[PDB]
């Protein structure tokens, strides 16, 4: 299982950033793709997830209304677009894999695979 | 929910044992408690899930335990690679919450 994210981005306040995450080594649509933010000197914050099979999403209240998650199964890639960027959106953004909610053994409760973080500076 | 890790910083010799604590503001099912290890310059990786179950590729030097509002991560023998930041994570109410992390 590999998760490969896009390179670092530098944006201005009010701009939007779209971070990609290319998945391989597993059935793409069999897992949820989560995004987790890590601001410098801070801990990990969950942003939301997308379910590639349905393109269904759920967002953390913190980012709801600013973050849009999409995916394209033909290239097994997930995307996270964070709009109206603020200076405090400077962070390393990770994509992470977790089981879907129908997983019997609660594999959805945790993130078993992470990509290399993508740094976005605002 | 609030996830509280302690101590913020832990320091001891290689070859020794370390215990990392994580406390919850409310009861957490063991199935919903996980631990991660984030080395300097690297993404977080899963160590423990379901409170006590090791993730694939994780040495048996790592173990987890606990229930309710009190969980721990134990490193029976610390190696140079183990001196990283560890996080506890909870799932519930359709949300994923991380602790502030502790540095070993």
């Amino acid at each position: 299982v590999q998760l490969v994210q896009s390179g670092a981005e530098v944006k201005k306040p009010g701009a939007s950033v779209k971070v990609s995450c290319k998945a391989s080594g597993y059935t793409f649509t069999g897992y949820y793709m989560h995004w987790v933010r890590q601001a410098p000197g801070q801990g990990l914050e969950w942003m939301g997830w997308i379910n590639p099979i349905s393109s269904g999403t759920s967002y953390a209240q913190t980012f709801q209304g600013r973050v849009t998650m999409t995916s394209d199964t033909s290239i097994t890639t997930a995307y996270m677009e964070l709009s109206r960027l603020r200076s405090d959106d400077t962070a390393v953004y990770y994509c992470a894999r977790a089981a879907p909610f129908y997983d019997f053994w609660s594999g959805y409760s945790y993130f078993d695979y992470w990509g290399q973080g993508t740094l976005v500076t605002v | 929910i609030v996830m509280m890790q302690s101590p913020g910083t832990l320091s001891l010799s290689p070859g020794e044992r370390a215990t990392l604590s994580c406390r919850a503001s409310q009861s957490v099912s063991s199935s919903y408690l996980a631990w991660y290890q984030q080395k300097p310059g690297q993404a977080p990786r899963l160590l423990i899930y379901g409170a006590s179950s090791r993730a694939t590729g994780i040495p048996d030097r790592f173990s987890g335990s606990g229930s309710g509002t009190d969980f721990t991560l134990t490193i029976s023998r610390l190696e140079p690679e183990d001196f990283a930041v560890y996080y506890c994570q909870q799932y519930g109410s359709s949300a994923w919450t991380f602790g502030q992390g502790t540095k070993v």
